[PDB]
């Protein structure tokens, strides 16, 4: 059940994935599939277990991914991202910065974690009425902000996949602008 | 009223918080106690 | 404690660290008793003293009191509630400063018998300045 492997994230505990992996190889069913996320909200096991760090060490992530591999999901399972209207467009890559994790944004860009991704939501967008945190709305931008010169001069030299230095995101700001 | 954390005897601790915001650019502390995982408010 | 403080810099620093000494022993030894909601003859608590007393810093000390101990934590009146990057959004207690109780900080400060020695100063310290602009703000203003 998704509860079940949500609480084994969460709790830093991978002995229930044992048998996750096999009964999701033989349930024939993707973690993409609407019954591992949240409705409102959309958020993944991959995320949770992002938000949940222990010294900045997780390895938990690390099955999730050999998992996530071995049944061929990566593609759509890395570049997974909020859905509600309030964090839309909040990817993993935005958690691995802003939580100052060298090693984790290298595992998620090498594995195919796009680096254009636009964390459009509310909370994120200039508004003086409502708290909020406005970077820009690009991983490149967040990182420039956030004080990471080591993830900037990564991302602009990814061998994987560069970071564009040019893009603009919704009002048009560049990480120059933001 | 909102929710802090576990009394020692494991119930619940509600109380009548004031909520107050602040920004920091020196300290860039990741390593801290929260009481919510996702940051925004609603 | 309370009584011996006198608003100088080494005691009150002092008086602040043997407060927060006391009370996590007492935590750990007693997790049931609550010390600080017992009262003297006059009915007064260690903070309603301190606030009509006039000592500023155990006040300030007692407001914001930060205690990141995980086995004694609710002892804690100030709380982070999120921080996304430089942004953190921290929570105030006010268990008995609203004026919802018998005589709180906020009445016992502001009806003063000026006779004690700062009562201007403590309204500045920041749940107190905070909670009495968003009372202004929110009814007051327009029956004034």
């Amino acid at each position: 059940d998704r509860r079940s492997i949500f609480d084994a994230v969460a709790q830093s505990n991978c002995q229930e994935l044992e048998s996750l992996l096999p009964f999701l190889q033989r349930s024939k069913k993707r973690l993409t599939d609407s019954e591992f996320k949240d409705p409102e909200t959309g958020k993944t096991c991959l995320l949770k277990a992002m938000l949940n760090l222990h010294n900045g060490q997780n390895d938990t992530i690390a099955l999730l991914l050999d998992v996530a591999r071995k049944t061929d999901s990566l593609k759509q399972f890395v570049n997974a991202s909020y859905t509600d209207s309030y964090y839309k467009g909040q990817t993993a890559l935005h958690i691995a910065i802003e939580r100052r994790n060298m090693t984790l944004v290298t595992l998620l860009v090498e594995n195919g974690a796009d680096v254009q991704a636009a964390a459009n939501g509310d909370f994120f967008k200039k508004t003086k009425g409502r708290p909020g945190f406005y970077f820009g709305e690009l991983p490149l931008s967040l990182a420039a902000c956030t004080n990471q010169l080591a993830i900037v001069k990564f991302l602009l030299q990814n061998s994987w996949q560069p970071a564009d230095i040019s893009a603009r995101d919704s009002v048009g700001n560049t990480v120059l602008h933001a | 009223l909102l929710q802090v954390g576990f009394t020692p005897d494991g119930k619940d601790d509600y109380r009548w918080c004031f909520r107050v915001d602040e920004v920091n650019w020196t300290t860039w502390n990741t390593n801290v106690g929260i009481i919510n995982e996702d940051p925004g408010n609603c | 404690l309370v009584e011996v403080a006198d608003n100088t810099v080494d005691n009150t620093k002092f008086v602040t660290s043997m407060y927060n000494e006391i009370l996590i022993l007492g935590a750990k030894l007693h997790p049931t008793l609550k010390l600080e909601e017992i009262t003297n003859r006059k009915g007064l608590t260690p903070l309603a003293l301190a606030a009509s007393s006039g000592k500023i810093g155990v006040l300030a000390y007692i407001l914001q009191r930060e205690i990141h101990e995980p086995e004694c934590r609710h002892l804690s009146r100030k709380f982070t509630e999120w921080a996304y990057g430089p942004v953190h959004s921290s929570l105030y207690d006010l268990s008995c400063i609203d004026t919802c109780e018998k005589n709180s900080v906020l009445e016992v400060i502001a009806y003063s018998s000026s006779e004690t020695p700062n009562r201007h100063d403590m309204l500045l310290v920041e749940p107190l300045n905070r909670l009495l602009q968003d009372k202004w703000d929110r009814f007051v203003k327009r029956i004034f």
